């Protein structure tokens, strides 16, 4: 998250970190054994990591728990990053408390204009890298459809959505990828791609979950 | 573009 700000420990218990012995993603807790990221993060020997504020310090309230399954959209297209989604089942479930908690998924779609909390681990410089110890939180808003795709000509699906500012400075960024972006208390968005980070005219785009809550349910039910 |  670049120009953001230290959310708090726990403040955000949803949140979980994808470690492979490192940190590689982010995602969300939607249910005490289920997990939302991002096709794009998919890889074998995922350990989620819940409860996590320092991502390199044990403080405490931390679980770690392996993934079981790891399920990508079977329409995920690597190439544009259409049905940029994956499901995560937890080996275990995973203890549920005021650190660690699951989002709701939402029941309609967002409208441009709503103030959303977009949070991870990833990189906080625009230009070079850095990494953060603590989660970091961005307050932004989603973009009309038409700014949207007058930033990103051709690369827009209806999967998709912008949100963030045009302005520079303020961005989801590498190692954010599969978080959440919340609004009004609903995982709508997941953290997938951009073009650079903070740069202006170049807001975040993010996997549209509203189109996808029939599909999660369906796999969550029949797995 | 890049995946983030
Ligand atoms: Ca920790």
């Amino acid at each position: 998250i670049v120009g953001g700000y230290t959310c708090g420990a726990n403040t955000v218990p949803y949140q979980v970190s994808l470690n492979s012995g490192y940190h590689f993603c982010g995602g969300s807790l939607i249910n005490s054994q289920w997990v939302v990221s991002a096709a794009h993060c998919y890889k074998s020997g995922i350990q989620v990591r819940l409860g996590e504020d320092n991502i390199n310090v044990v403080e405490g309230n931390e679980q770690f728990i392996s993934a079981s399954k790891s399920i990508v959209h079977p329409s995920y297209n690597s190439n544009t990053l259409n049905n940029d989604i994956m499901l995560i089942k937890l080996k275990s479930a995973a203890s549920l408390n005021s650190r660690v908690a699951s989002i709701s998924l939402p029941t309609s779609c967002a409208s441009a204009g709503t103030q959303c909390l977009i949070s991870g681990w990833g990189n906080t410089k625009s230009s070079g890298t850095s990494y953060p110890d603590v989660l970091k939180c961005l307050k932004a808003p989603i973009l009309s459809d038409s700014s949207c795709k007058s930033a990103y000509p051709g690369q827009i699906t209806s999967n998709m959505f912008c949100a963030g500012y045009l302005e520079g400075g303020k961005d989801s960024c590498q190692g954010d990828s599969g978080g959440p972006v919340v609004c009004s208390g609903k995982l709508q968005g997941i953290v997938s791609w951009g073009s650079g980070c903070a740069q202006k005219n170049k807001p975040g785009v993010y996997t549209k979950v509203c189109n996808y809550v029939s599909w999660i349910k369906q796999t969550i039910a029949s797995n | 573009a890049a995946p983030r």
